[PDB]
């Protein structure tokens, strides 16, 4: 039992990535499993003493890496969606719009390297093996823009909390002020590169399904070729408050 | 406010006019019921001194803008609700392009369970071969916008507005109307931000009767003041979305 093969097992209980079975689809989930796993009859004992979640059983499992590859954000998440595209912008290398397996090995070789854990070469393509094989769910050997946010474990968008009242005047300037706040995490009066990237994102999903990467990249120049006044391909503040119609514009 | 309690469901609805328009005289009566909760009005309307002596489009406008549909985001823009049941004095005059002009007063206000709009309307400066007096205005009506803004002093709104009356000859009669309106209590209403109410109009007959008569029905939303800036986010990302 690898991470892989455990994560299918568990994948046709836990349907909906949900992170956890129903207990009543436990036993059916360690009679797959025993398709020494007497262990299984060990780990039964050990909690069997109204969900079951994924960390839980595999514990008892998976190695201390592959737990490490599987938990290591839904522990400490995100600081939000800007750091999120940061992160793709740095391993999406080529600008594929797509990461591939030599793109997502440095990803991880620069996780264990920062997280202070030793690992050889071969492990290293081994788990880059395993991570493609959990994530890359169309099988077309790529991960999508997705697919980082679920190993990342990419948090709900921000922009979902603002309410259709609210209307005032002042009330429309409060949240113009947070929105903006939140994506220039640089504090430079102005969006530019990955926050721009993360505004786009949290935009467009608020009607559209999770949108692709190559769609990002889309949807980011219709954004600067409605609203970039200057053309110097970054949202000052001025620009995206006339663009939301924000009545004086700051 | 809690004058919008009083618009949950179905309301009845009456309203009585006096008129003189040149010297003719004439009273007109109606009921039906409003229904706010989905901007609608089905109301019946009858001349009860004969023949009507002006086209029934000309009076659709002052024969309740009470049963408007406010959406949830603009509930604070609603006076004519605010202002219930004591209800609001709505004043008009009415110019008709080359022709007369009407100046009306009308009370609205709950009576009991009912919605009564009362009304008195003067009619003065008219031709008798035009096309008001000459009844050359054609049984339909189409959609205009009520544009409302806020009077402090008064306490109350002023409106403006155009309506388009098609002649039988193919062109257009206009009507430019004025209208304030003041709240009849002296407890506290509310003063709306700018923006409109768009309405659409149909006119109808009643198969069965047999005196001069006028069957409208009416659907009106309000709309024009800016939303939660949620609002302006989506309706962006919607338009992005396209061609790709
Ligand atoms: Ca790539
Ligand atoms: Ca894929
Ligand atoms: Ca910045
Ligand atoms: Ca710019």
């Amino acid at each position: 039992l690898d991470a892989a093969c455990f994560w299918q097992i568990w994948q046709r209980f836990d349907k909906e990535e949900k992170g956890y079975i129903r207990e009543t689809e436990l036993d059916a989930f360690f009679d797959h499993l025993l398709a020494e796993e007497n262990v299984q009859k060990v780990k039964e004992q050990l909690m069997t003493s109204g969900r079951i979640l994924m960390k839980e059983l595999a514990s008892m499992f998976l190695s201390e890496d592959e737990n490490f590859l599987l938990f290591f954000r839904l522990e400490t998440p995100l600081d939000n969606s800007v750091e999120f595209m940061q992160i793709w912008r740095k391993y999406d290398a080529d600008s594929s719009g797509f990461i591939s397996a030599a793109e997502l090995c440095n990803f991880l070789r620069d996780l264990f390297l920062h997280h202070k854990k030793n690992i050889s070469e071969a492990e290293l393509e081994e788990y880059t093996s395993t991570m493609m094989k959990i994530f890359d769910k169309n099988k077309d050997g790529r991960l999508d823009l997705n697919d980082l946010a679920r190993i990342l474990a990419l948090q709900e968008n921000f922009l979902l909390q603002f309410k259709m009242d609210a209307s005032s005047t002042e009330e429309r300037k409060r949240d113009f002020e947070k929105i903006f706040a939140h994506y220039d995490v640089s504090k430079t009066g102005a969006l530019e590169g990955p926050e721009v990237d993360g505004f786009v994102k949290d935009m467009m999903e608020l009607v559209q399904p999770s949108i692709s990467g190559v769609d990002l990249d889309k949807f980011r120049e219709i954004l600067l070729r409605h609203c970039d006044v200057n053309k110097d391909g970054k949202i000052q503040k001025s620009e995206l408050a006339l663009c939301l119609g924000l009545k004086i514009n700051p | 406010s809690k004058g919008e309690e009083l618009f949950t469901g179905v309301v009845p609805i009456l309203v009585e006019l006096d008129g003189d328009v040149n010297g003719h005289k004439f009273s007109v009566s109606g009921e039906g019921e409003g229904d706010a909760t989905y901007g609608k009005l089905t109301l019946k309307f009858i001349c009860t001194t004969g023949k009507l002596p002006v086209p029934w489009p000309t009076l659709v406008t002052t024969l309740v803008q009470c049963f408007s549909r406010y959406p949830d985001h603009m509930k604070r823009h609603d006076f004519f609700k605010s202002a219930m049941p004591e209800g609001y004095v709505q004043e008009r005059t009415i110019f008709f392009k080359d022709d007369g002009n009407y100046k009306t007063r009308a009370e609205v206000k709950f009576e009991g369970d009912t919605l009564v709009n009362r009304i008195e309307l003067k009619g003065i400066d008219f031709k008798e071969d035009g096309n008001i007096l000459g009844h050359k205005l054609e049984y339909n009506y189409n959609s205009h916008n009520v544009y409302i803004m806020a009077d402090k002093q008064k306490n109350g709104i002023k409106v403006n507005f155009k309506t388009r009356h098609n002649i039988e000859d193919g062109s257009v009669q206009l009507a430019d109307h004025y209208q304030q309106n003041t709240p009849i209590g002296d407890g506290p209403v509310l003063l709306p931000d700018n923006h409109y109410l768009s309405t659409q109009s149909a006119l109808s007959k009643d198969p069965n009767e047999k005196r001069d008569h006028m069957v409208l029905l009416e659907f009106v939303t309000a709309a024009g003041t800016m939303a939660g800036i949620i609002g302006n986010l989506r309706h962006m990302a919607l338009d992005m979305g396209n061609e790709i």
